[PDB]
């Protein structure tokens, strides 16, 4: 189909014209939240029984 | 040494009978795939056999090996009931798997709509009232440094005849009818070569099985049954050698021991279990 | 066009590559990893009598709901273990289940190409269906409320769906995919989701507008599980071919794959723990793994299901995971 | 949705009767039913609680053995056989439809009530205060106190809040503490820690005139509070 | 625990009582899948399945099938006349075209209701008498029409009387309406299956196929006169294949059904066999052709000794179908317990 064709094209050219940030601002960003929201992680850091509601 | 071989030769077997029966037990007891009225009625019947290898085994062990029975008369009597209890009931699990699997191979209909665990929980009431009502008779009305059962000809007959001859005829007619519907079905099911080796090799596997299980039956108990219902016939032309009624009394013991494995340790799915366990 | 097609997908992968200055490992390979999760079945949540393909877990983080091909919905007390109800489903052919943010609705769809909405909150006692979503000509493979009244389908007719649950109508189709849509993803925000299909792509959309904003393919097969990053700026995603991959928005790109040599096989659920440094991701192998979302290694294992693990979720406070399993079984874990 | 009780009437004292409700539009199998009762001038008194599968049967010590509560789930009837008759059972008997699950709305619907007119450990719910005189669109503050603490280890704070309207069955109004009940208008707002409890209506309206009661839900001797009236 | 944690879990007790109790009358319930092609007959063998139990004219099976006779026979106007605007074919009276909206706008109330109004039966008798979409129904080889719009339009009064009894004949032809998942629910001697059919399922089986991993048997229907009927018997085989070998299914057995014999007798006659299977070299006679058409499916059973294919030439007349499926699953049954415990 020629009409599919050109409405796959037409979806590439408008994913190609977005914005992309380095992988080394995107890791670091997930990264920074990670370490955001550390002690705000019950599985990391298994919380005492008192804390954790499933005991 | 003859206390020492013979000690070490019955612990031996009762170690391995607690700990096969308790096995199988544990097994249906852990995994959830073995929660089936079947495998109910099989680890119901490892259970029988560990009452056996734990309140019988011990104490028939000790009046073996020490030649009297070095207990008590009370003892005596507990353990003459709890012996005939154990071993009848065991014997009468085996009709009710027998009884189980001829209904699952000649009534599909009943296997899936009927078929529930009451079922499995009603054979095994059955099987120890059976084995109750062979126990009590002579602690109540049917009766020297020996515990021996009461040897009345009228007892003789109604216990050897309840509690081993009509399962006998029972598991004997069962497997019959399970080996002629087994073998229908194969019937009913270089192509024709192959399906032709596939159902006489099916057919082999039928005759083994049921040989495996009737057999093991038959040699297990059949000796001693012979023994306890001429014997007590013979009050003196038959005279019993100890080492041949021992060796009797052991191998209706080793039916006990040799339950778990035709029942649930050559089951595959049992097998599966233990190697996830 | 089709010349131009791949002259396009070229111009994207070389875009992408100007863009990867450092792999994640790299930028991640001081940090202090996580010693090793020792997480522990809380609660078996028993129940289910068939297989359990889809859990999720409430907004308040202690109901869940969980469907299974017993033909039930139910919603579960993992505090105490209380069923709270049990849904009884028209179709036992469901594969997704979906629990409303406001705790009012669940939905639940799969082989019958319908997302049924049901009401939790009825003025006589019982859960009633609400809503039948109509339209997906194939099974719903996910299914996640974006509030009361929306709903964001993905089904094996190759479509995601926005729906108004009050009219029942697809306020939005997102079409894209080529093979069947397997899951799904709200972002945090729920102004954009992914999805996840057979044809081991990943797409972008964005809910409003109704297009796809970007397209990841990074899988060599089928994606059976995506979530979002608890940030929204990136999801994750579990195939068939026994591995994750984290995808970044932003970066447009793969920025880590989670992957073991004795790993083979697939991935049914992924989902990340509330800082987003554990990526949970439960596999056909019947267990469950902790990954180190920022290192790629396993933290831990959730072993424990005797089948295989098909759902899984965290709580929103991040103190539990659910696994449910094609043993018909749920267990809380933490 | 509406419970319908039937019964009541002239009854000589030490006779019997059987109190029934029937149950509409609601699936009356799956709730807790529980007989409430108010003294034909004092305030509520719980009465029996006939859990959903009839499974758990409560009685008040004061009429246990006496009374007996029964369900016909098909018949989607609610009953209490009422025998020896006493003086002080005249009351009008509610049937309040009562559904306990996680966040479930215990006691939120009550029937019409009959009104039995007979010829002639336990946690204290105080409300001392009554008759708070007070005028529309200013808000007022209801008192309860408790003597033992509703907050339960589990986090809940079993408070109850309750409206008899003049001449209208109680309307739940805040379930357990600080849970507003649907249909209440979002201005009554329950507060309190441990024995203390506070119904703050923000700005109030001539519907709000009428009855306030406490209930401890704690406990399965159901108490309530001698209800604050709100008069105009 | 409080007295509200008391209730909450005895409701949660109630709750697994339920879950129990319909777990128990699941677990008696006998799944089968419904898995045959485009046009092999599964619908015709589960609609035959529900009539034929005991005797031809089970009637009160024939009442629930009326609405769909006449969502079909509704939908033959509907396709016919819009095959008029693809086709560039004008009507001979330009009268059919007030009519033609008249049948849209009863359409929905039609549908809805499952019944044909007498204003629509004239609507319906004109509009199929007309000249124009008369030569549209002989066009129906760029249409989506389906074959049993024919029959039905030739005796619309039939189908809209008040009291009308739809006829096994009739039943048969009707095209079930495309949905995702049809579950019926047949009890046979005792026996309660579940003929679970996925019907339009538009995505790829490997995602949705281990849904049915733990189903007593597959049905798989089989159109003996497709042979010749785009490959047709040729995509059966792939099905079959596929679905016999499938991982999920590898001691599931499969009940082959081979449907429309018959119309396979008539076909041969003319149409030599040889053109679907070039490698035939046999007689072109039926019980040979047949036989033959068994061969190529059963053999296309990978994994013997697990799994066993029943094959049955399916007879709409007698309720050979619904007893074969019973002597299958029962087969099926028993050597599921011959397997376990150990003989077989
Ligand atoms: C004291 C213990 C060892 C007794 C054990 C009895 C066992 C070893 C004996 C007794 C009966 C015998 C079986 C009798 C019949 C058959 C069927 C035949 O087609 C294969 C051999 C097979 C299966 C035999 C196997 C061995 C067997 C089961
Ligand atoms: C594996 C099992 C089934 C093999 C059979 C075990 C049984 C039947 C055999 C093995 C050892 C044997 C015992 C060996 C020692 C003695 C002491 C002797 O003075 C009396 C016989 C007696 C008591 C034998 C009884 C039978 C016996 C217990
Ligand atoms: C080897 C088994 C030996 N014991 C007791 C003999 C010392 C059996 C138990 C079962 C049973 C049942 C009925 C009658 C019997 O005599 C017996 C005797």
């Amino acid at each position: 189909s020629i009409a599919q064709a050109r409405k796959l094209v037409e979806q590439l050219k408008m994913e190609a014209n977005i914005d992309r940030i380095k992988v080394s601002k995107a890791a670091a960003d997930l990264m920074a939240y990670c370490e955001a929201h550390a002690k705000e992680d019950p599985l990391l850091t298994p919380v005492p029984a008192s804390e954790n509601p499933f005991r | 040494s003859y206390q020492v071989i013979t000690s070490l030769l019955l612990g031996t077997l009762i170690f391995c009978a607690v700990l096969g029966n308790a096995c199988v037990v544990a097994a249906i007891a852990l995994e959830r795939s073995l929660q089936n009225v079947a495998n109910y009625l099989i680890g119901s019947l490892a259970v029988t056999d560990l009452m056996v290898s734990v309140l019988v085994l011990p104490m028939a062990a000790l009046y073996q090996v020490l030649n009297k029975w070095t207990l008590g008369q009370v003892t005596c009597d507990l353990f003459i009931a709890l012996d005939v209890l154990c071993c009848t009931s065991s014997i009468w699990h085996l009709c009710a798997i027998a009884l189980d699997r001829y209904w699952a191979i000649t009534d599909p209909i009943d296997y899936v709509n009927k078929r529930t665990p009451r079922r499995a929980a009603a054979l095994i009431s059955l099987t120890w009232l059976i084995g109750f009502l062979i126990s009590i008779p002579p602690m109540l009305g049917w009766r020297p440094d020996a515990c021996t059962i009461s040897k009345d000809h009228g007892y003789t007959i109604y216990s050897t005849f309840g509690a081993f001859y009509i399962p006998l005829l029972l598991m004997l007619v069962l497997y019959g009818r399970i080996f002629r519907a087994a073998r229908f079905r194969i019937r009913k099911t270089r192509n024709a070569e192959a399906k032709r080796k596939m159902a006489l090799a099916r057919e082999r596997k039928t005759v083994k099985t049921l040989g495996i299980i009737m057999g093991t039956f038959i040699l297990c108990w059949l000796p001693f049954f012979i023994v306890a219902l001429v014997l007590p016939f013979c009050e003196s032309s038959c005279h019993m050698p100890t080492l041949l009624g021992a060796i009797i009394n052991w191998l209706g013991y080793s039916n006990s021991l040799l339950n778990p494995v035709i029942y649930a340790y050559f089951n595959k799915d049992f097998q599966n279990a233990f190697k996830k366990i | 066009l089709r010349q131009e097609a791949e002259q396009l997908k070229n111009q994207i992968r070389d875009a992408r590559k100007a863009c990867a200055d450092a792999t994640l490992s790299q930028i991640t390979n001081n940090i202090d990893p996580v010693g090793r999760i020792q997480m522990r079945t809380r609660r078996t949540l028993r129940g289910h009598l068939a297989k359990i393909y889809a859990m999720h877990w409430g907004t308040d983080s202690r109901l869940l709901v969980s469907a299974s091909q017993d033909g039930k919905l139910i919603i579960w007390d993992s505090y105490t273990t209380n069923k709270v109800h049990a849904i009884p489903l028209r179709s036992s052919w469901v594969m997704t289940c979906a629990y409303a943010p406001s705790g009012n609705y669940v939905a639940c769809g799969g082989l019958d190409n319908i997302c049924s909405i049901y009401n939790l909150k009825t003025r006589e006692g019982n859960v009633r269906v609400s809503r039948e979503l109509a339209g997906h000509t194939g099974y719903l493979s996910c299914c996640r409320f974006l509030d009361d009244n929306q709903i964001v389908t993905s089904s094996g007719d190759t479509t995601c769906a926005l729906w108004d649950i009050e009219t029942g109508q697809q306020t939005t189709t997102f079409t894209g995919h080529t093979g069947d849509v397997m899951s799904l993803s709200l972002a945090p925000d729920t102004r954009l989701f992914v999805s996840g299909a057979c044809d081991a792509s990943a797409k972008l959309w964005d809910v409003r507008e109704g297009m796809c904003r970007q397209t990841f393919t990074g899988h060599e097969s089928d994606i059976n599980a995506i979530c979002f990053f608890p940030n929204g700026n990136a999801f994750a995603t579990g195939s068939d071919d026994a591995t994750c991959r984290l995808f970044d928005l932003r970066a447009d790109q793969e920025l880590m794959t989670y992957s073991h040599d004795n790993i083979i096989c697939g991935i049914t659920s992924v989902s990340f723990s509330k800082s987003g440094r554990l990526l949970l991701a439960g596999y056909d192998d019947f267990n469950c793994n902790v990954w180190d979302a920022l290192k790629a290694d396993r933290a831990g294992v959730l072993a424990g299901h005797d089948n295989r693990v098909s759902c899984l979720g965290v709580t929103d406070d991040g103190m539990a995971v659910a696994t449910g399993s094609w043993d018909s079984f749920l267990k809380i874990w933490n | 949705v509406q419970l319908v009780e039937s019964g009541g009437g002239l009854v000589q004292p030490g006779g019997s009767r059987k109190l029934s409700c029937s149950a509409s539009g609601f699936a009356f199998s799956s709730f807790g039913m529980h007989w409430v009762r108010q003294a034909p001038e004092k305030g509520l008194e719980w009465v029996a609680y006939i859990s959903s599968g009839s499974g758990t049967i409560y009685y008040a010590d004061t009429v246990k053995g006496r009374f007996t509560i029964s369900r016909d789930d098909p018949k989607n009837t609610l009953f209490l056989q009422m025998t020896s008759l006493r003086s002080e059972d005249t009351a009008m008997y509610y049937c309040v439809r009562s559904i306990y699950y996680y966040g479930s709305s215990p006691f939120d619907f009550w029937g019409q009530g009959t009104t039995l007119t007979v010829s002639s450990s336990d946690i204290v719910m105080t409300q001392a205060t009554s008759s708070v005189p007070v005028t529309p669109g200013e808000s007022v503050s209801i008192s309860c106190r408790s003597s033992k603490s509703l907050l339960h280890s589990n986090g809940n704070t079993y408070l109850y809040w309750f409206l008899q309207r003049p001449g209208q069955s109680p309307q739940l109004l805040i379930y357990r503490m600080s849970n507003l009940a649907s249909g209440v208008p979002d201005r009554f707002s329950g507060s309190g820690s441990g024995t203390a409890f506070t119904l703050t209506i923000s700005r109030l309206e001539a519907e709000d005139v009428g009855v306030y009661y406490c209930m401890q839900h704690l406990e399965y001797p159901l108490t309530f509070g001698a209800g604050t009236k709100l008069e105009l | 625990v409080s007295a509200e944690d008391k209730a909450a879990a005895e409701r949660s007790k109630m709750i697994d009582k339920n879950l129990r109790e319909d777990g128990e009358k699941q677990r008696r319930e006998i799944k089968l899948l419904l898995l045959g092609t485009s046009n092999s007959g599964k619908n015709t063998i589960v609609k035959q399945m529900k009539i034929i139990h005991s005797g031809g004219f089970n009637l009160e099976a024939c009442k629930e099938y009326k609405p769909l006779i006449i969502y079909n026979a509704i939908d033959s106007l509907t396709r016919i006349i819009r095959a008029l605007a693809a086709l560039r074919i004008d009507f001979h009276n330009p009268d059919r075209a007030y009519d033609a909206v008249q049948l849209f706008a009863l359409t929905g109330p039609a549908e809805s209701k499952g019944e044909i109004t007498p204003e629509l039966l004239g609507v319906m008798r004109r509009l199929w008498a007309d000249p124009g979409a008369q030569a549209c129904f002989s066009r129906s080889s760029e249409y989506h029409l389906e074959d049993n719009a024919a029959y039905y339009l030739n005796d619309l009064e039939r189908i809209a009387a008040a009291d009308y009894i739809p006829t096994v004949e009739d039943i048969l032809r009707s095209r079930d309406m495309t949905t995702g998942i049809v579950e019926n629910k047949f009890t046979f001697k005792e026996l309660t299956f579940k003929m679970v059919d996925v019907g339009a399922q538009r995505s790829e089986r490997k995602k949705w196929i281990h849904c049915f991993e733990g189903v007593t048997a597959i049905i798989f229907c089989v159109e003996l006169s497709g042979y010749d009927l785009t490959s047709r018997m040729a995509a059966s085989l792939k099905l079959f294949d596929s679905i016999c070998n499938n991982k999920w299914f590898i001691d599931t057995s499969l009940i082959l059904f081979l449907n429309k014999k018959d119309l396979l007798a008539e076909k041969i006659r003319r149409i030599p066999l040889t053109i679907c299977f070039p490698e035939y070299k046999g007689q072109n006679t039926y019980e040979e052709a047949a036989v033959y058409i068994q061969r190529q499916f059963e053999d296309l059973n990978r994994n013997k000794e697990t799994k066993e294919i029943y094959s049955h030439f399916t007879c709409s007349t007698d309720t050979s179908n619904i007893q074969f499926v019973f002597d299958a699953v029962t087969d099926v049954i028993i050597q599921n317990n011959l397997k376990y415990i150990g003989l077989c």
